[PDB]
């Protein structure tokens, strides 16, 4: 029957979706980082270098 | 019965337990939680956390 442990399990079940969301966000951000890294890292254009650096910083902050 | 003769019992009985009558217990510290079971209180705490 309903008890303290069952309620704990329900609440953890609801809160584990958040962890799944967080890890999915992690892997998406790291896939973007890989797309930036494995792709040529030439920074000849100052604007391109600044944009890439700010993207990296933004993802790290996130 | 080996030396005298009895009648059929006029009163049957047996061993039993005597206790002091339960009294109005002196109220305990934290008797204000008694209306709800401890499990309800803990579920309340963790529902607060979860919300």
């Amino acid at each position: 029957a309903f008890t303290f442990a069952a309620f704990c399990y329900m609440l953890t079940l609801v809160l584990c979706a958040s962890l799944i969301f967080f890890v999915i966000w992690h892997i998406i951000a790291f896939d973007e980082l890989r797309t930036d890294f494995k792709n040529p890292i030439d920074q000849g254009n100052p604007a391109r270098a600044r944009e890439r650096l700010k993207n990296i910083e933004r993802i790290c902050c996130l | 019965e080996e030396v005298i003769d009895f009648s059929k019992p006029f009163m049957s009985l047996g061993i039993s337990i005597m206790i002091k009558k339960p009294q109005k217990s002196k109220p305990g510290v934290f008797s204000f939680l008694d209306p709800l079971a401890y499990e309800i209180w803990m579920c309340i705490v963790f529902a607060y956390i979860g919300v």
